[PDB]
């Protein structure tokens, strides 16, 4: 690695930095609140009785969790079709309005509830837009919406002057003028009533049994998308650097226990350097500190390929408790060398007053010696007078000029 | 009247924690030593109150004098307006499109003629009894900050803590207070219902985009905040 | 870390970073060169002596008092009261920014300072020009007074007065270094510059440099990969420029520190390890001797100066 | 300029020019810093040449470690090597020292050197070489009594 | 002054300039430091007496 970093084959003696040590996260936990609200789908699917098709009700949902889990409500659906939105991908989408329309029609009339259809229910009772984005759920309800004597409680409009607009509701009961005179508002020849009854019976055929059909209208009006389904629910890893996604706040690190108290409304937390070091868990009220795990830099201490090939590793600025004689110093932690107790001359600088060398055998590590020890006898009546002279030569090399270059 | 807001109008700029540090932020704050309007002797006109950069509402009501607030565009037909009513144990915030009179009163129960909306937002009821409120509207969020501190406006320091958020975007340009009395007045045109009651006074002060330097202590509570465009030392 | 500071735990960001060139292997190289150069400036001034000298047990040099400059064996850290006072006045891994500790700690520099003090007190100036020669302190002071032209009689007769003046000066050194905290600024402001250099990089990471967001997790989740590549490229360019300007400032400050360290080593060699005839290179006035004291990021020289006073008018020919 | 048309490849050339200018400005800055360093080194070398080769200086370690006598320069393709001749004392010996000598009621001090004693004897010497000489009036001066 | 050198009589330009960061904050600080240092060099040679 040192040869690749220096781009050579015969490295010299010393310490060289090659790369950095990083601990990869094992898991990735996400924590959101358990539940705040929920769409009342138990009311629009498990009601005691639904309304007619000419007077269909519409319930607005704007402050609830859009949890699409219709599977537990009569899972053997007879007609489960989706328009514009995928069936399974709908659970991970946000919208503006979650208007839900419900009505009861015949078995052979469920096909008319679709974008671009022609018939009595589609044109005179309930019309869907062409570019409709939603889902249509229909299930059999013969046991509930039919009696032996005839369930004439559900009515439908059969005659009307013109077709209904998409998402239009009309409850008018005016006598339809089929002839030339308005009949002055009486029932007679060419004066027919618009609403007709069904009279569901349990002995009817599959095409005539009542089918509770519900329409989930979806639309996006560039709103903050208050409605949203469930996100996730995981545990809390301790003493290990993992990936946290707390309420959109994403990061990687260790979540350790702390003792500082926060405010009831404060959830996040930053230091003076604008670094996220504290975040409140959405599951339970408890603050934890964000501290990174083992992180630093690796350095190879080599005596040079001319002598031998045994090298030593040094992790700088990181404790080596977590992930060959291991020894902890003040400037880092070195492996591959043994700490000697006799101080010699410093050869390879490491830091904090520790230097490595080759004993001649293996890499050593010793506290650098500042020199020898010599204490002169200081006396008020003694002196040291020289006797001999020595003429020595001292070399002092200093650069003068440089390489004149131009581009 | 007109009073001087010496050192009040500060709030938390974000839901972050800090420990004995300094934070300089350019937000929409109330300038210190500003000339606010004190409407204390107006015991039921002037219903034109803008909502350009927010509202700083200071109150010293004894007990349950103010019943709520109104925030609309023009208070006319087909106008998105939010009415907030604070009862004894429940609070309601309803946004709808309806016309309002000159002074909607409560004692009453039905302000306008018809209110056909299906909005739902229920939270904890809000209402030496100083009560400060800061109302802003930004990024489709109608943010409100409330604080109940003892004691008109003294030289103390008290921040505004955010409690609830409401995602809604409306070009609000109106502001109306809701007074509570005893006598009945059903006529919307007659704007004369002065009755002897406790002290009623609603301060009005407009916010401004300014830079504030706040000091967060070890507990994470705003204990000092200075402006940058009122003094050379600041 | 040129890979971690620009790219925050991202693989494709690191794959795109190598397209700029060899800047990651150049800025880190310049930084480690600056570190090695700073590791050498500490050995050109404090490590001038070859052998460590010690103080004799008899605390009687002739009448002078060196208790404030000699190390005190009572305290755990073997330093002088002046060094302990100076140490209590210098106020001292985030996003891939580490601080490498120096080789010579505060203990080895203290040992070098004590050795230099012992050499300049017991041996005089012979410890810095060859073998150490024993010599009494009053005779060394007589040599230093004769080197500037003053006869040795004024010292061999009026010795108690000079000793009392030196003791009073050593005592008032601490009182003068206690007040006016702005004196120890040259050792702090540069450190403050580090506080304005190591923290200014993380402060600029919050800026989007024109992009939609500052963190990569939002860009790689909101925008599409093919169209968000320009935003990542602009962020990498901005971070590279913000790191290059920091490297340039560090190079300039390292050159300044090298010049200051060369000047300090020259003063240590020409004032402590001998007496110089220069005017104000070893303090204003007539220089006699100099005592060095260590500091976590510098050296304090105390120069003894002989100043004439109480002059009188006379006739000359 | 061959794969894409100039009107559609202008931003690429602009970005290339910007990157190359940014890479060259850093080189220019490094060259300026290194030129300042070399200028300081050359000024120091010229000062040492003037104060060590063209005369003798009284500085301690500016013209070599020890007592400087002379200096010889030697050229090199990118620098200069100074060979400093240093006189170093050695083979020192212990002797007894005294400030002055009190005789005839007067305290005499030496002019050059000091008084060395090796046992029931006293001589005058210098501060750099042992030369025992009898205490005479030429190398001594009276400056009062030994009171 | 970067606010005037980079943005000539423009408010949106000044708003977008702060988005870059604290480059001007350190640039003007270095300029003031250079000014103070040049004001100090005249007192170390002429103001010795
Ligand atoms: C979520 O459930 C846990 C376990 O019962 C509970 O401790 C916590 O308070 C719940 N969250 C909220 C917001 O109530
Ligand atoms: C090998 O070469 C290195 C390079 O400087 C040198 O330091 C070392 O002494 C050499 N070893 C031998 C055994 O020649
Ligand atoms: C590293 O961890 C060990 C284990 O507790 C500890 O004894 C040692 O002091 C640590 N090193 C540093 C520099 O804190
Ligand atoms: C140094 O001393 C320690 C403790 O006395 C011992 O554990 C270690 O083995 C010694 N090292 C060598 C190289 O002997
Ligand atoms: C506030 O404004 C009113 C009228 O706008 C004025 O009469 C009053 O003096 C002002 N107060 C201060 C403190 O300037
Ligand atoms: C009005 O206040 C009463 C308590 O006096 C409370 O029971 C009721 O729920 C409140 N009404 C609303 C709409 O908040
Ligand atoms: C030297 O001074 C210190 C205090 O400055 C004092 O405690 C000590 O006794 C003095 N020693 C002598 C020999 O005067
Ligand atoms: C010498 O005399 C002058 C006036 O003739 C006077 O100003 C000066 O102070 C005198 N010198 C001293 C040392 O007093
Ligand atoms: C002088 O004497 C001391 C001890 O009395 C001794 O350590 C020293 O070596 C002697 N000097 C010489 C030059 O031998
Ligand atoms: C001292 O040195 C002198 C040199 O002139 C010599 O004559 C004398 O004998 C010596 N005395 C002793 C005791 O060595």
């Amino acid at each position: 690695e040192t040869k690749c970093t220096l781009k050579s084959f015969t490295v010299e003696k010393g310490i060289y930095q090659t790369s950095n040590f990083r601990v990869q996260p094992t898991e990735s936990i996400v924590r959101f609140p358990n539940i705040t609200n929920l769409c009342p789908f138990d009311e629009v699917f498990n009601a005691t009785r639904f309304a007619s098709v000419y007077a269909w009700n519409r319930k607005r949902i704007s402050n609830c969790v859009a949890d699409y889990s219709v599977l537990y409500n009569f899972a053997p659906f007879f007609a489960f079709k989706c328009y514009g939105v995928s069936p399974t991908k709908l659970n991970d989408l946000c919208f503006t309005n979650v208007y839900a329309d419900s009505f009861v029609i015949r078995g052979n009339e469920v096909s008319q509830i679709a974008p671009g259809q022609t018939g009595n229910i589609a044109d005179y009772n309930y019309k869907l837009p062409d570019d409709f984005t939603g889902c249509v759920i229909a299930w059999n309800s013969n046991k509930l919406d039919s009696k032996v004597g005839g369930n004439y409680n559900y009515l439908y409009r059969l005659f009307r002057k013109s077709n209904l607009k998409p998402f239009e509701r009309d409850i008018s009961t005016e006598i339809y003028q089929a002839g030339n005179k308005p009949c002055n508002g009486v029932a007679g020849f060419n004066c027919y009533f618009p609403l007709r009854s069904y009279g569901f019976r349990p002995t009817y055929g599959v095409g005539h049994q009542p089918y509770r059909v519900v329409v989930l209208s979806f639309e996006l009006l560039h709103a903050p998308a208050t409605v949203c389904g469930p996100k996730k629910s995981t545990n809390l890893v301790k003493n290990k650097c993992v990936n946290f996604n707390f309420n959109g706040l994403t990061g990687t690190g260790v979540l350790t226990e702390s003792n500082k108290k926060f405010l009831p409304f404060q959830q996040f937390g930053r230091d003076i350097a604008d670094t996220t070091d504290a975040v409140r868990d959405p599951q339970t009220l408890e603050i934890l500190d964000i501290t990174p795990c083992s992180f630093g830099g690796v350095s190879v201490i080599t005596p040079g390929t001319n002598t031998s090939n045994q090298v030593a590793v040094l992790y700088q600025g990181v404790n080596c408790t977590e992930v060959s004689n291991v020894f902890q110093t003040r400037a880092g932690c070195l492996i591959g060398a043994e700490y000697v107790n006799n101080s010699y001359e410093c050869d390879i600088p490491i830091g904090a007053g520790i230097c490595a060398s080759y004993q001649t055998q293996s890499i050593i590590a010793y506290t650098m010696s500042l020199g020898a020890e010599n204490s002169v006898a200081y006396s008020n009546n003694s002196i040291a007078i020289p006797t001999n002279f020595t003429i020595s030569v001292t070399t002092e090399i200093l650069p003068v000029s440089m390489t004149k270059t131009s581009v | 009247s007109y009073t001087n807001s010496f050192t009040r109008g500060v709030y938390y700029p974000d839901k972050v924690f800090r420990s004995s540090v300094l934070h300089s932020t350019q937000d929409l704050f109330l300038p210190f030593f500003s000339n606010v309007t004190w409407f204390h002797a107006i015991h039921v006109d002037n219903p034109v109150l803008p909502f350009n950069d927010g509202v700083y509402f200071a109150s010293t009501e004894k007990s349950n004098i103010i019943r709520g607030w109104i925030f609309g565009t023009t208070l006319d037909s087909k106008t998105q307006s939010l009415l907030i009513v604070n009862n004894a144990t429940n609070v309601v915030i309803k946004v709808c499109e309806f016309q309002f009179c000159n002074d909607p009163f409560l004692d009453f129960r039905v302000y306008s003629s018809a209110n056909n909306c299906t909005f739902e937002y229920v939270s904890q009821p809000f209402l030496k009894n100083l009560r400060e409120f800061v109302f802003k509207n930004i990024d489709g969020y109608f943010k409100i900050y409330s604080k109940h501190t003892p004691i008109d406006l003294p030289q103390g320091f008290s921040a505004l803590e955010p409690l609830v958020d409401l995602p809604i975007g409306i070009n609000i340009t109106r502001f109306q207070t809701l007074l509570a009395l005893h006598r009945s007045y059903l006529t919307p045109g007659d704007s004369s219902s002065g009755w002897t009651a406790g002290a009623a006074a609603y301060y009005v002060g407009y916010l401004q985009p300014r830079t504030f330097l706040l000091k967060y202590n070890e507990n994470g509570t705003i204990t000092d905040a200075v402006d940058c465009a009122l003094d050379p030392l600041s | 870390d040129c890979t971690m500071y620009i790219c925050g735990d991202s693989t494709e960001c690191s794959n795109l970073l190598l397209q700029y060139g060899s800047f990651c292997t150049q800025l880190k190289r310049a930084l480690t060169g600056i570190a090695v150069e700073q590791d050498k400036n500490t050995q050109e001034v404090f490590a001038q002596v070859k052998q460590i000298y010690k103080t004799p047990p008899i605390k009687y040099f002739g009448g002078f008092n060196f208790s404030q400059i000699l190390p005190d064996p009572s305290k755990p850290s073997k330093r002088s009261p002046i060094e302990d006072l100076l140490f209590n006045k210098v106020t001292l891994k985030f996003n891939g920014l580490t601080v490498l500790p120096p080789l010579l700690t505060d203990e080895m520099i203290a040992q070098y300072t004590s050795a230099l003090l012992a050499g300049t007190i017991t041996s005089g100036w012979t410890f810095g020009a060859g073998p150490a020669l024993q010599i009494p302190f009053p005779m060394q002071m007589a040599y230093r007074f004769n080197g500037i032209g003053v006869t040795q009689n004024v010292l061999y007769e009026n010795q108690k007065l000079i000793a009392n003046q030196f003791n009073s000066a050593i005592g008032k050194i601490q009182d003068s270094l206690s007040s006016t905290p702005s004196a120890l600024g040259k050792l702090q402001d540069v450190v403050n510059h580090n506080a304005q250099a190591l923290n200014t990089l993380v402060k600029q990471l919050s800026s989007k440099f024109g992009a939609i967001s500052s963190v990569l997790n939002d860009i790689l989740s909101r925008l599409d990969p093919p169209e968000a590549e320009v935003q990542i490229d602009r962020l990498i360019t901005g971070r590279l420029q913000s790191l290059q300007t920091y490297v340039t400032q560090q190079l300039i400050r390292a050159a300044e520190i090298r010049a200051s360290a060369n000047l300090a080593a020259t003063k240590m060699s020409e004032c402590v390890l001998g007496q110089s005839k220069r005017v104000d290179f070893c303090g204003k006035g007539y220089h006699l001797m100099s005592f060095p004291q260590s500091a976590p990021h510098g050296v304090v020289f105390l120069h003894v100066t002989y100043v004439p006073a109480q002059e009188k008018n006379f006739t000359t020919a | 300029l061959s794969r894409l048309d100039p009107p559609e490849a202008e931003v690429q050339i602009d970005r290339l020019i910007t990157g190359r200018l940014q890479s060259l400005q850093t080189y220019v800055t490094q060259q300026l810093i290194r030129a300042a360093e070399i200028r300081a080194s050359a000024n120091l070398a010229a000062t040492k040449m003037s104060e060590c080769v063209l005369g003798q200086s009284k500085r301690v370690d500016f013209c070599g470690k020890g007592y400087h006598l002379m200096s010889f320069p030697q050229s090199a393709p990118h620098g200069v090597v100074f060979l400093h001749v240093t006189y170093v004392p050695a083979q020192e010996k212990n002797f007894t020292t005294a400030p002055a000598i009190c005789h005839d009621g007067k305290a005499h001090f030496p002019r050059e050197g000091v008084f060395v004693s090796n046992g029931t004897h006293w001589f005058v010497t210098q501060r750099n070489f042992y030369e025992p000489q009898i205490i005479t009036t030429d190398n001594t001066f009276v400056s009062g009594n030994c009171d």
